[PDB]
């Protein structure tokens, strides 16, 4: 199951 | 034995075209189980293994929303990175991201990973402590400062030590017939005469699962590495793996050589010798 | 049928800690991503933190990072917020809220629990009856207090016979006075004829000071 | 970028038996960037029905793909894999050798 | 801060339309297609009305519609009705968190005047025996929510009006100061003026 929080670089 | 779950994301800008390509795949150990491809018609996360199809529509809907969140993040990143490296709007560039977790034979957390690449080299990576970052170059320090400020590591840590490992356990259980199987290598040796002066002995391991295996040559019981070739372990296409190792030997000296095969499906390692 | 019910809100000094709880009923709590959202009095909504359906993976607003911890336990259908290093600006109504799918927006909400971060001491109210006048009785109608006077923090609850009386009763929003103390009034509109038969006790509760008073209001 | 040239192995899924249906595989790996052209050949000619795995990559960031097609091998017929990539001046051809 | 910027206030007469903007950045509104809108009535929890930019929640009519262009999302409410009066908040995914907009109050113009019911009490003997004296003026059932209360001529404390269950407003005014000042005067009275007209009340003896 994927991460739901992804921060932009 | 040990197990892992990993997600791999590839993001490729297409100038002149046409929106960047975004491909995501998930793996449990050496078994792929989901995919998403921006250029495919469904625009859904898709099952790539039979055991994942058991998951109900909440799951597929949830994973699809999240993979599109990843896609969209990567869409913005390609521009951001082009800015950091003072690059033109007209050249194709590649971003990759990999994250996941490992568990030991008791299925408890062992390690977590989250790394990011740009154009074929490291950009930024979470360290093993899951609390600090390694920035590969000057540009990546911008991101490092950015992510330190936002507590990104703590957020990743919570997933990697928690949610990552719990879903991995669930998959291992639900797909046990696939994922918890051990298929021991089927082994044999072949012999080919290079000329009157030399012969090649090739030791084969076929139809094994999981992919992890070791093939080694000995001569008179001493490790033999010179004049040896070992190919990468390769997929058979049926869910199993193949590998071979070879040694070039002097004519008449074949019987000195032994191939040694170690694999989870083997209680004791196998020893093979040329049988003419 | 679907319900989220928060508790644990109260008065705490700056630098202190409080744990909030949210008991969920009537839906499959274990499938929802859960959040805490707060709202400062007279102010807008602020998302505080969120946790995935299975627990484990969490996220926090910048304003609370390193100080708050969200957690759940699906066996007890309960969500928690442990709040540390509390600041005056953490004063708010805290709502529990959930979404089935990620990024949808929370569509199941609780009723809120009130958190007050202040160095001021709790004070229990005094309760006074406001008698129905024979000057305030024109014909078949009359009114009665209380009041309540002079308490901190909010709330504060008023009944007339154990919650049996539902219609006819008006308890007004509190005034916050210059002193820092609140006061409110509860009036019931009653028939002047029945100024004898049906009895009305002013039943006042102020939880944070552990105050309970029952004041009977009689024609003076 | 950092660019890497592909490794190529051509092989059958199962041990080869003349006249028996099987799968011919070309596994390409270790390359960067991801754009690659892979054809399976029968006596020098492109095989038209060929499928491939979803793009993935290794610890070192380099990509890998499996290309595959159903084939019924014989004594005479020559099979090969042909790969083109930016790192290559001309496509590279690797012959299938069964009796390895 | 990271806030999602909305206008403080918008208004319209019944049957008209308002539009409420919500601007963020590529971190949020411009980055994803995960903008939602909430409606919150006084004393209630927020209700989700729009999700995924344009999708209406169950029970929500087509006269509420969402959209976005670039970094700005919009909510348009057409066919304005009185019960549409509420605070509206946009909301977005922002990668590592969720964030609400600053909130917009929606006013529906032209609603009918409602006259204040006024109820006044004198201090209790109890309170007086405790050497204290509070006069209590309670103002209910009024619309619009602006009143002005006048007492005497110090010690005056009056609430801001807030909406009742019946969508009229209530307020209260409290007059303090000492039982000897109360003794004393021949009478005390509480205003109250609403929309040009005044309403007393009253009260004298001891």
């Amino acid at each position: 199951s994927l991460l739901m929080w992804i921060t932009q670089v | 034995g040990s197990h892992s779950m990993r997600y791999f994301f590839t993001s490729v800008s297409r100038p002149g075209r046409g929106e960047p390509r975004f491909i995501a795949v998930g793996y449990v150990d050496d078994t792929q189980f989901v995919r998403f491809d921006s250029d495919a018609a469904s625009q859904r996360m898709e099952p790539r293994a039979p055991w994942i199809e058991q998951e109900g529509p909440e799951y597929w809907d949830g994973e699809t929303r999240k993979v599109k969140a990843h896609s969209q993040t990567h869409r913005v990143d390609l521009g951001t990175l082009r800015g950091y490296y003072n690059q033109s709007e007209a050249g194709s560039h590649t971003v990759q991201r990999m994250y996941g977790c490992d568990v030991g034979s008791d299925w408890r957390f062992l390690r977590g990973y989250h790394q990011y690449a740009y154009d074929g080299k490291d950009y930024i990576a979470l360290k093993e402590d899951l609390r600090s970052w390694t920035a590969a170059d000057m540009a990546a320090q911008t991101t490092k400062h950015k992510w330190e400020a936002a507590h990104v590591a703590e957020q990743l840590r919570a997933y990697l030590e928690g949610t990552c490992v719990e879903w991995l356990r669930r998959y291992l259980e639900n797909g046990k017939e696939t994922l918890q199987r051990t298929d021991a290598p089927k082994t044999h040796m072949t012999h080919h005469a290079v000329s009157d002066h030399e012969a090649t002995l090739r030791c084969w391991a076929l139809s094994f699962y999981p992919a992890e295996i070791t093939l080694t040559w000995q001569r008179d019981g001493e490790d033999q590495t010179q004049d040896t070739e070992l190919v990468e372990t390769r997929p058979a296409g049926d869910g199993t793996f193949q590998k071979w190792a070879a040694v070039v030997v002097p004519s008449g000296q074949e019987q000195r050589y032994t191939c040694h095969v170690q694999h989870e499906g083997l209680p004791k390692p196998l020893t093979l010798r040329w049988e003419p | 049928e679907v319900q989220l019910l928060e508790s644990g809100g109260g008065l705490v000094q700056p630098g202190g800690s409080l744990r909030l709880s949210c008991a969920a009923s009537g839906f499959t709590f274990s499938t929802y991503q859960m959040s805490w959202v707060r709202q400062a009095p007279g102010k807008g909504l602020e998302w505080v933190s969120g946790i995935v359906s299975s627990g484990g993976s969490t996220a926090y607003a910048d304003s609370v990072k390193g100080r708050f911890t969200i957690s759940r336990d699906n066996s007890k259908n309960t969500l928690y917020l442990q709040m540390n290093s509390l600041r005056a600006e953490d004063t708010a109504v805290y709502y529990c809220a959930g979404e089935l799918l990620p990024y949808y927006g929370m569509d199941v909400w609780g009723q809120g629990t009130t958190v007050t971060v202040s160095s001021a001491s709790t004070k229990g109210p005094s309760v006074f009856p406001l008698a129905p006048s024979s000057k305030s009785t024109s014909g078949g109608t009359a009114a009665l207090g209380c009041l309540v006077k002079d308490y901190f923090p909010e709330p504060v609850t008023v009944s007339w016979n154990s919650g049996a009386l539902t219609s006819g009763v008006h308890t007004f929003p509190a005034v916050l006075q210059s002193s820092g103390l609140y006061s409110l009034s509860s009036v019931v509109t009653v028939p002047s004829s029945s100024l004898g038969t049906q009895t009305y006790i002013c039943n006042v509760n102020h939880k944070p000071s552990n105050t309970k008073v029952d004041k009977k209001v009689e024609p003076k | 970028m950092i660019q890497r040239t592909p490794k190529i192995q051509v092989y059958s899924r199962h041990p080869a038996e003349n006249g028996k249906s099987n799968f011919l595989n070309c596994y390409v790996s270790g390359f960067h960037p991801s754009d690659i052209e892979v054809d399976l050949l029968k006596n020098g000619e492109r095989i038209e029905k060929v499928e491939h795995s979803d793009l993935s990559f290794s610890k070192d960031w380099s990509f890998y793909l499996l290309y595959y097609t159903e084939f019924t091998p014989t004594e005479k017929d020559e099979y090969a894999c042909r790969v083109n990539h930016v790192t290559l001046s001309q496509p590279k051809i690797v012959k299938w050798d069964r009796d390895m | 801060q990271s806030e999602l910027t909305q206008p403080r206030s918008v208004s319209g007469s019944p049957g008209q339309s308002v539009t409420i903007s919500c601007t963020g950045t590529s971190r949020d509104v411009g980055g994803y297609n995960y903008v939602s809108w909430y409606q919150q009535h006084p004393g209630k929890a927020p209700k989700l009305i729009i999700h995924d930019v344009i999708e209406r929640s169950s029970g929500v009519p087509d006269r509420f519609s969402g959209s976005k262009s670039g970094n700005t999302a919009s909510l348009t409410i057409s066919g304005l009705q009185a019960e549409d009066e509420a605070d509206y908040y946009c909301w977005s995914f922002a990668g590592s968190y969720y964030v609400f907009g600053t909130g917009t109050d929606v006013t529906v113009l032209g609603q009918p005047k409602a006259n204040p019911t006024v109820t006044l009490f004198p201090p209790s003997s109890e309170e007086l025996q405790a050497n204290k004296a509070t006069l209590v003026c309670l103002i209910s059932d009024f619309y619009p929510g602006a009143v002005t209360v006048a007492w005497k001529a110090a010690g005056v404390e009056t609430t801001k009006p807030s909406k009742q269950s019946n969508n009229k407003y209530a307020a209260s005014s409290y007059l303090s100061l000492t039982p000897e000042q109360w003794k004393s005067h021949r009478s005390y009275s509480c205003q109250v003026t609403h929309e040009g007209n005044t309403v007393e009340k009253t009260v004298a003896p001891t």
